[PDB]
């Protein structure tokens, strides 16, 4: 930054403070404690959704290693277990349904 | 044979300020514009009558005050005759050499006045202090100028003579240090001759004569003063041009100059080149390249005429694997 | 320049590369004669054994194409055989008296496989339409066949 | 396993500013620009013919008050030897007495004058205040200058010893007291040695005197003179250069 004729310099900040800046810092999430982070995976337009929630299942199953300590992994907000197992509970009522 | 080419500061050998020495209506101007003035030319002209009537009316006026200072002094001289017995007195003995004492003061005094005079006599006709080519007037005939005032007359310089003040880098002359620590092509080592390279091309039909070791530093950029009394007969270059010049080449012969082919910037911050060995299985040696000349660069780390370096191969080769050699 | 700049060399590659987005280098190769490429996707993926972590690859090419898959045919091939079966058993309109047409189903590759090395040539789409010329042109003649008989 | 290194620009150990001490015009240079200048070297020559006529007329106004003295004390020592007679009374006497001490005062005017005129004399030359290397000359040949102006003659240089002036600022004076305050910085208390970086990198053939105890302490920045009076024995080392050292 500036300095004199003899060169007393100013450096950064020196007047200030670096950090790591968020680039809001709004947005209080808490999950039981603690804040977390919840990722809305949304529905794509022609999305496909069985196979593929089964397949983010497995990304958890690609990336659950590779973790700072602590860290922890949670379907805290899910769509699947309402559907995939509204189709468990109502397929599964429908074809022994046709048992009866 | 290497030196270094660089533009030069130009700065002409002579630097003289003409200005009134004394006041008084300028007669005529004794000289040209634009002229050749050597030493001694007669600049204007201002009436010297009244420090001639001064002057001679001064040495009039000594004639008279050696005139009864001689008549005095004589008789003085017969007081000296008649200091026998009491005739004079004593008292008018020392009396009258009292009085030759105070006319020999207005004797001294007289030419102190003559000597004045003519000191601003010969102020009375401006003469030209030193040599050389002068601009044009300044002051035209019939003017009215005084002594010791702020303005100037004229300047001349001189160009049959003329300095070059040599512009240089910092960090350079400290590589001229190492040239200080080589002192190979730094001959006669007070003065020797540098190529000029001016405005037109070509070169200057002489090359100049360059003094070596002027320690003139600049106080804000670093940017090195070094004069340089150059030849120039026609006297048709002027000081700030700015033209360049360059060493006599060169330094000590033993110079390892590769082309640019093998010279490996290897590994990083590092910089290598890949010999065969005497197996022809190849054997890389580092080596310390220096800045790179021409076509080539200089290294000064252990290599040799007649090692057995390479061109065009290297990239199906790996250390292992011998070679027959190709030129 | 010279009054402010120093300098120095350095390596830095022209050509990078980032595959989908990913910082990557061109990994070409091509296999030994007689020897498929899933051999080497075997052989460089157990090497890829020999990686740190934090370390991935990727198949592509016409690699990309056998890496979704080189060979649904065989399903297909399957139900292919499904689908003549219970065809033939409309047009038979008989329980597995079709079968027997089904053993002369292999009897065109024959011809196929030998003089395709007696010739000295391989497996391409060619040559699947091939089979499916032996198989069509042959199966077709016999159902002539069961078809005078019948 | 040595410490920081920072820059801090040198100055000359000692410069002298050559300042004009007559006003009148410039006649001979009598030296060259950045050469080893000695005191009392002659560096200019005013014309002394002005101060010719000043320092002639001083001495024959000088040999004016010695005549009249002569005369005054003339008439002292022959109306001296007579007192209390018929010869001469205590009046004339007197009369020749204030003659006597008005002539000394004439006498006084008189080595006034040629004192003046012989200062004065002294000043015509131009010769140079202390030794050492010579910077530049400002004025060319058959200029009027003045005394006592603004614009210098020269200014010479001293080096054989070689200072730095050493620039830190206030922030990290106390990192600078904070090494201090280590103790690892200072050992001698007055001046030890630290190595010397110039601008090629190659340093200077020895380390440097480098003094602790003078923080000069800035009104503004806190930045430091360290008077770091450094061996220049090549005399060759540049006060100007903005080059860096680290310490031991």
């Amino acid at each position: 930054l500036k300095v004199n004729q003899d060169g007393c310099r100013v450096l950064l900040r020196d007047v200030a403070k670096i950090e790591l800046g968020g680039e809001n810092y709004d947005i209080i999430a808490e999950f039981n404690g603690q804040p977390a982070s919840g990722l809305g995976i949304k529905l794509a337009t022609g999305a496909n959704a069985l196979d593929t929630a089964a397949a983010i299942r497995a990304e958890l199953a690609k990336m659950e290693p590779f973790f700072p300590s602590g860290l922890k992994i949670v379907y805290p907000y899910d769509t699947t277990p309402f559907v995939k197992i509204s189709i468990h509970e109502v397929v599964k009522t429908l074809v022994e349904a046709i048992i009866l | 044979q290497i030196t270094t080419e660089l533009p030069g500061r130009t700065s002409a050998y002579r630097i003289a300020e003409v200005r009134p020495q004394v006041s008084g209506i300028i007669l005529k101007r004794n000289f040209k514009e634009g002229s050749d003035i050597e030493a001694g030319v007669s600049l204007y002209q201002i009436d010297p009558a009244t420090y001639q009537a001064t002057y001679d009316s001064a040495k009039g006026d000594l004639a008279k005050a050696q005139a009864a200072a001689n008549i005095a002094q004589l008789t003085v001289n017969r007081y000296q005759k008649l200091l026998g017995t009491q005739y004079i007195s004593k008292q008018e003995y020392d009396q009258a050499l009292a009085d030759a004492q105070q006319a020999n003061a207005a004797v001294t005094a007289a030419k102190a006045a003559v000597e004045t005079a003519r000191i601003n006599l010969a102020y009375t006709k401006v003469t030209s202090p030193i040599s050389g080519r002068i601009g044009k007037s300044n002051v035209t005939e019939g003017a009215l100028v005084q002594n010791g005032q702020a303005t100037a007359l004229a300047t001349v310089q001189q160009l049959d003579p003329i300095y070059v003040d040599v512009t240089q880098s910092s960090n350079d002359f400290l590589r001229l240090k190492q040239e200080l620590a080589n002192g190979t092509l730094k001959q006669e080592n007070g003065k020797a001759k540098v190529s000029l390279i001016t405005s037109d091309g070509i070169k200057f039909p002489q090359d100049g004569t360059l003094e070596f070791s002027d320690v003139t530093v600049d106080q804000t950029t670093g940017c090195i003063t070094l004069r340089a009394i150059f030849p120039n007969p026609d006297h048709t270059l002027l000081p700030g041009m700015f033209v360049r010049a360059r060493l006599e080449e060169g330094l000590n012969p033993n110079a390892i100059l590769v082309p640019q082919q093998g010279v490996t910037r290897t590994p990083r911050g590092d910089a290598t080149v890949l010999v065969v060995g005497a197996d022809d299985k190849v054997e890389t040696r580092p080596i310390v390249a220096s800045q790179a000349i021409g076509d080539k660069w200089l290294v000064t780390e252990g290599l040799k005429a007649g090692d057995r370096v390479v061109i065009s191969g290297l990239q199906k080769v790996r250390p292992g694997v011998q070679v027959k050699a190709q030129e | 320049f010279s009054a402010f700049s120093s300098s120095r060399w350095e390596y830095g590659s022209p050509r990078l590369e980032r595959y989908n987005g990913l910082p990557s280098m061109e990994i070409l190769g091509q296999a030994a004669p007689g020897k498929s490429t899933g051999e080497a996707m075997e052989l460089m993926e157990q090497l890829a054994s020999k990686l740190p972590t934090g370390v991935g690859y990727d198949w592509t090419g016409m690699s990309y194409q056998e890496r979704l898959s080189g060979n649904q045919a065989p399903s297909l091939y399957a139900i292919s055989l499904i689908v003549v079966f219970l065809c033939l058993a409309a047009l038979y309109e008989s329980w597995s008296i079709p079968f027997s047409v089904m053993l002369v189903v292999p009897l065109g590759v024959i011809g196929a496989l030998l003089a395709a090395t007696f010739r000295g040539l391989t497996n391409d789409v060619y040559f699947q339409v091939g089979l499916l010329t032996t198989i069509g042109l042959s199966a077709k003649n016999a159902i002539l066949i069961v078809e005078f008989a019948k």
